[PDB]
Formats: structure tokens, C-alpha cells, sequence
């Protein structure tokens, strides 16, 4: 559905760069530990995906 | 006219370096093979584990 | 993708960076041997290398 | 993130020279006490005195 994966990868990228907001801005704490998460499409079979 | 085919392209991907001990990437022909709770068994290029 | 390429290229550079500057801080250290680093491009495969 | 603290360190001071017979450091942990100009008990690290 364009639409849908439309809208979801604008969410999925804003996600990527809230991880590396959330990163850069705790780059000061101490110790702190780096965060990434993975991404995937709703691949039901059919040709691709879905979303 | 209707569009009717299933292709996909496996060029290796661009490589990249990851250091974790659980990232594994693949180069060449085919998938490797996973298996679900209920028995499933399927192919992926899904390289990141735990 | 020379993205991938540019990308690659600066991470290198980033840590032979930090091999020449781990030489120079323990420059007066008995003892220390000094280190150097190695680069190399990732089997190409293709029209492209891989950076 | 959150910002929240403000830490005075309390390290050596490195103790010099001056001569003042009223001139004084402490070694160590100590502080000195204080009152206000009107009592509000204060405590001080200083160390000119007259």
C-alpha cells in the first residue's frame, strides 16, 4: 500500500534519526551505551512487501 | 494488460562494517536457513542476531 | 555507491587518526613498540570495489 | 536527556607560600565556621584572615 509504506518509512527514518538524536545528545553521559534498531517490510509474499 | 512476475536482484549488498559478534553478512548465491517455533523452515539475508 | 566508498574511506582515516595519535601519546614509554594499521577493499565483485 | 546536577570537586589545593602571620590553609577536609552579619552560620575554605 504506497500510501502506507509512504507515511511508515517518514516514521521509520524519523525513528533512525530520533536514535541518533537520542545518542548524540547523551553522548556526555557517562558510560552511556549507542542504541540501533532494525527495520523490515511487511513482506507477505506477495511480489515484496506491503509496508 | 496485467503486470505477472516475481524477480528479485541478489547482488551482494554494499558492505559495511558493523564490530558486533552478531552481525554476519552474506556475499554470493542464496539465503541461509531458519527455522520458527511451530517448525517453519526459511530462507533470509537477515544478517543481525542474538 | 561510492557513499558507501566515502563513508568506508572516512572510518579509516578516523582510526589510522587514532593509531598515529595512540603512537604519539606513549611516545616516551619504554618499551612501547609502535603500531600501524592496514586497509584493503572488500572482494568488488563488481564494476564498483566496495570502498 | 535530562540535565540535572552541579558538582564542586573537592581535590587538593596546592599550598604556597606567603608569609602572613594571619595566613592560613587547612589540610585536608576541614572548613572553617562563619556567622552571617547577624548569626546565619556560614562555613568557609578561605584562608586570608586579619
Amino acid at each position: 500500500m504506497s500510501f502506507s509504506q509512504a507515511v511508515s518509512g517518514l516514521n521509520a527514518a524519523a525513528t533512525n534519526l530520533d536514535v541518533i538524536g537520542n545518542n548524540i545528545a547523551n553522548s556526555a553521559t557517562y558510560g552511556f551505551k549507542s542504541g540501533t534498531a532494525s527495520f523490515a517490510d511487511m513482506f507477505a509474499g506477495s511480489k515484496v512487501g506491503l509496508g | 494488460v496485467k503486470v505477472a512476475g516475481i524477480t528479485q536482484d541478489f547482488t551482494d549488498g554494499t558492505t559495511t562494517n558493523t564490530g558486533r559478534g552478531l552481525d554476519v553478512a552474506i556475499s554470493q548465491n542464496g539465503f541461509f536457513r531458519l527455522v520458527d517455533s511451530n517448525g517453519s523452515v526459511f530462507y533470509s539475508r537477515n544478517g543481525q542476531f542474538k
